[PDB]
This record gives C-alpha cells, structure tokens and sequence, in this order.
C-alpha cells in the first residue's frame, strides 16, 4: 500500500485520540476544582456551625438572665 | 419631674447609638460595634416642662433579636429609625420594625427618625447606591412611610453634624407627654 | 520548495489548533478556580467574624451584667 | 441539713453536664450542647450528715473563660474533671484548670475527676486515639496528677453506666465537710 495513505490515517487517528485527550480530560480537572471547594466549603461550615452555636446560647443566657433581673 | 421612657429600635448600622450618645454624652461614638443593649438618661426641656429622659438602646442585629422585648415594657415614647443613605433600612420600618413596634408597645407614639441626612448630597454615597440602582431617600419619602404606619411625626437628623438632633427628642418627648 | 504536502499539512495545522484549543481552555479555567475561591473565602471569611463579633458581644454583656467587680 | 456549694471545671466536652445531671437529675442529657452556665441543686448523705449539695456547671469552652469566675466565689469544693478518652484534656488540667482554681479558689479541695470511663476499653475509642499515637488514660496517670497538683483525691467515673457517680460526690462532699 501507499505510504501516503498511511501517513494520513495515523494523522487522522491522533487528532482524534487528542480530541478524547481534551473531553476525559477536563471531565478530570473537574474532581480538582471540585474536590478542592466540595472539602474547602464543609470546612467553612463547621467552622461557623460552631461560632453560631456559641453566639446563640450566649444570647439566650443573657435573655434568661435578664428577663430574671 | 416627669420621668418618661424612649426606646429607640431600627436596621442595624443606622445609628441608633451614635444619635443617643451625641445627645446624652455630647459625643460621637468613634467606632462601630453592634449593640446588645444599653441604657441612658438625659435631661430636657419642652413646652416648659422638666423631663428626664430614660433611653434605652436595642440591637438593630437579627441575631440578637430574642434580646429587644425586654426593653419595650412600660415605653413612653419610640423612636423608629431608618437611614437616609440606606433606601433598604427604610423599606424594613413597615417590613419588620412597625410591626414589632406596635405588637410590643401598644398605642405608644412612635417618631419615624431618618439618619445621616449629611449623606443625603454625599457622592461617594450617591455613587454607590448607584450600583444597586438606588438613591438617598428623599424627605418626600420619609414623610410617607410616617404617615403610612401613622408616626406621631417624622424627623431628619445627623449625629454627625448636630443638626435635626435637638429636634428628634423635642417631639419624642411631647409625644411622650400627650396623655 | 519542500516535502509538505496538501492533505498532511492541513491534517497537522487542525491538530495544532485544537491543542491550542485546549492551551486556552486550561489558562481560562485557572483564572476560573483562582476567583472561585477568592470570592469564597472572603465571604466565607466575612461570614465567620461576624458570627464571632456577636459571640464576643453577647458573652462580654453577660459577663458585665453579672460581674460584681466591675 | 447543711448547705455547701460545688463548681465543677474542666476541658470542654469532657463530661462535666452529664455528670451533673446525672446526679441531680436521674437522667443522661441526649442531645450536647456547650454550656454557659448552669446551677442545679441534690441531696446527699455521708457520714450521717444531710448535705444540701449545690451545683455550679460552667463552661470548658474557652470562648467562655470569661463567665467562668463568676461562679467561684464562696465555693466549697471543686470537681476538676478531664475525659479518659482524652489525654489531651488531661495534660490541659496543669496547664490552664490548676493554675486558674489555685487562684480564684485557694484552698479549696480539689477532687480530680476522671469522666467516660466506660470509653477506657472502647475499641472504637482505642482506634481512634491510635491515629494521634495516643491511648486513653490509665488509672495511674490519673493519680499521679491528683498528686501532682495536690487534689484531695482521685475518683474515675461513667454518667454514662451510672459506675463511680456516687463515689464522686461522696468524696467531694466530705471534702467540703472537712473544716
Ligand atoms: N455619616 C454619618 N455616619 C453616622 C452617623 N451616625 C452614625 N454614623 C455611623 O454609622 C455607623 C453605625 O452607627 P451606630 O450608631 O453604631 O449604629 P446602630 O444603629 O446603633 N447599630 P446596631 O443596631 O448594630 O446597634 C458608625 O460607623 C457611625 O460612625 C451620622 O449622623 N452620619
Ligand atoms: N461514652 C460517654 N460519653 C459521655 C459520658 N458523659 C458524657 N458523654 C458525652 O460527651 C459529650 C459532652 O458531654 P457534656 O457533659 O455535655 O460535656 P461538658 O464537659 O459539660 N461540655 P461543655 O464544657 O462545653 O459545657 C456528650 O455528647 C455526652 O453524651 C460518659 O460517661 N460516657
Ligand atoms: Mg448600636
Ligand atoms: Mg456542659
């Protein structure tokens, strides 16, 4: 056979396994970015979960407190 | 002496603190920091009368509101305010405030009181509420939101500048002693 | 002249631009990530000190309400 | 029947609560929640001796530290507590509860609490410390500490299988009998 022809279908074989080296790979920096914010978000909460709760009880002692006053 | 109660409540931030320090510690508080609650007396007088005037702070913060009835019983007078470079604060006077304000205190006079009115003509003011495509509250504005939940009056002030302040306390306190 | 031919070269230019393709996908979804997170911590930094202002606040009246050598 | 006050201290989550209320109020609280606060009251009997006990619980988180002293005035006996599934509250009973009831309670007894014995062989617990490289507390420890920051004595306990509760409180209460 034609080296030609060849040469063309390794061609049109790269560009494509390229094109399937752009959709599984950005269907990868998905878990990056997502990983990184799906861990940086449930640390931000239960940062908060716990400086809420500390303002609350703090504010309902005082309401008890001074409704006794 | 008559002694008569005011309570003042409102958006947080919209200088509830400052207006009763400048005028009854002739001071303006350098700093902000939102307020739980504090008390403070001055002394007035109006139509010739000698009033003292007991005034209590309440925090304007959602998170503290388990806090404010306990200031409300036994009030004389109340001031409801708003600020002037917040068209926000105003819309929670007939959203939030008025309601609580007549559930709390039952036929008490209330003075609707705008804040800042030094802001008003302020462009970095004006510039920023252009953002949220806003504007100073117009006076027009604040005589409507009076009447619409039936103040006693309206009043502008500044802590910043004095002016309005001496204003906003005469008409709380006639209100105060109406009868 | 050169060995290039038609076929080949216009194979080789579309293998090139598609891997800038992905050259700017990449850049783009940095300067993505890189504000994600600013706007987040800020906010989720803004979120916490105000939660932890009204913490001090209130346990700071308690105590003066309650304190007898003060 | 006599009147004496116990306050009870200690790292934050070690225990302190549902030791009291398990004393006082025959029940193991579900649900936890930080305290501010607390006073609850018992009776009890040593020796022949109808005692009134009253009991303080404060807060062992450090947001709190500054509530904490107003409960420490006149008090009779303090119950200073760690968790044994918590070496690291242990090591904080030198280091911050000492130094701060040695000064705000001098000479009042001290019984050296240690709470969740029931965790002590807790496979879930010794997995779970092993990760820190660390292991629950051994009775030993426990002493040695009593010793060190001279405590009138030791007592390990459970609220959680009722186990030592009793041994706590008739211990601190004939500390609080001593003269
Ligand atoms: N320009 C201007 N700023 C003012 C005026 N009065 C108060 N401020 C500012 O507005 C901010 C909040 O004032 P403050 O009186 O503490 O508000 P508040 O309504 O009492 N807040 P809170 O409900 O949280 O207790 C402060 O930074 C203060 O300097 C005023 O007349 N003019
Ligand atoms: N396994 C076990 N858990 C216990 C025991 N006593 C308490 N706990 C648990 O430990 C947690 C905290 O208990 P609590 O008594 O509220 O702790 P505290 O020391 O009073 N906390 P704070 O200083 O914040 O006020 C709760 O979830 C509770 O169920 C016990 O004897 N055994
Ligand atoms: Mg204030
Ligand atoms: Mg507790």
């Amino acid at each position: 056979g034609s080296m030609l022809t060849k040469d063309i279908e390794i061609l049109r074989r790269e560009n494509e396994e390229l094109t399937e080296k752009m959709k599984k790979a950005e269907e990868e920096y998905k878990l990056e970015k997502e990983e990184e914010i799906s861990n940086l978000k449930a640390a931000f909460e239960k940062n908060i979960n716990t400086e809420r709760t500390l303002k609350t009880q703090a504010v309902n002692k005082l309401a008890e407190i001074m409704n006794r006053k | 002496a008559i002694r008569k109660k005011l309570v003042i409540v409102g958006d947080g931030a919209c200088g509830k603190t400052c207006l009763l320090i400048v005028f009854s510690k002739d001071q303006f508080p350098e700093v902000y920091v939102p307020t739980v609650f504090e008390n403070y007396v001055a002394d007035i007088e109006v139509d010739g009368k000698q009033v003292e005037l007991a005034l209590w702070d309440t925090a304007g913060q959602e998170d503290y509101d388990r806090l404010r009835p306990l200031s409300y019983p036994d009030t004389d007078v109340i001031l409801m305010c708003f600020s002037i470079d917040s068209p926000d604060s105003l819309e929670n006077i007939p959203e939030k405030w008025t309601p609580e304000v007549k559930h709390f205190c039952p036929n008490v006079p209330i003075i609707l009181v705008g804040n800042k009115k030094d802001l008003r003509n302020d462009e970095h003011t004006r510039r920023e509420l252009a953002k949220m495509k806003q504007e100073p509250v117009k006076p027009e504005e604040g005589r409507d939101m009076a009447n619409r939940i039936g103040a006693f009056g309206y009043m502008e002030c500044s802590a910043k500048t004095k002016d309005g302040v001496r204003e906003v306390f005469e008409m709380a306190t006639r209100a105060a002693l109406q009868a």
